[PDB]
């Protein structure tokens, strides 16, 4: 049996809220670069359309809600997320102090069309803020990413 | 993945492609 309430849908929507400006159920191949441009790394025009082909639901570059995360959910353990534990630390760390604040984080995601501000989101850091610096430490990565 | 854990993991999946 499978059940998804407002708790499992918000974490499933949290990923769709970035690649979709209004959340119509389908995202453009151009939004990926909008998230990658936020990740700091973003590929060329055709190199980004190749990311939707990994699942090829419509083979047009557009993808639905249950179709994008499916081929991407099996690719988390189909590689090595340990080498990745340091990457999210290398990406998020703007000043390289060991803690990344949410104040800059959502202003960062805001270039996509967020309904949340870089400031008001900081109420969220409290979920991964184990060091209490109002930012995320190196200790929260292994807890949230390794222990899902 | 719940609120800020999923937003962090989404960054991990967008780079492993």
């Amino acid at each position: 049996a499978d059940q998804l309430t407002e708790e499992q849908i918000a974490e499933f929507k949290e990923a769709f809220s970035l690649f979709d400006k209004d959340g119509d159920g389908t995202i453009t191949t151009k939004e990926l670069g909008t998230v990658m441009r936020s990740l700091g790394q973003n590929p060329t025009e055709a190199e980004l359309q190749d990311m939707i082909n990994e699942v090829d639901a419509d083979g047009n570059g557009t993808i639905d809600f249950p179709e994008f995360l499916t081929m991407m959910a099996r690719k988390m353990k189909d590689t090595d997320s340990e080498e990745e534990i340091r990457e999210a630390f290398r990406v998020f760390d703007k000043d390289g102090n060991g803690y990344i604040s949410a104040a800059e984080l959502r202003h960062v995601m805001t270039n996509l069309g967020e309904k949340l501000t870089d400031e008001e989101v900081d109420e969220m850091i409290r979920e991964a803020d184990i060091d209490g610096d109002g930012q995320v430490n190196y200790e929260e990565f292994v807890q949230m990413m390794t222990a899902k | 993945k719940k609120t800020f854990k999923e937003v962090a993991n989404a960054v991990k999946i967008s780079a492993s492609l």
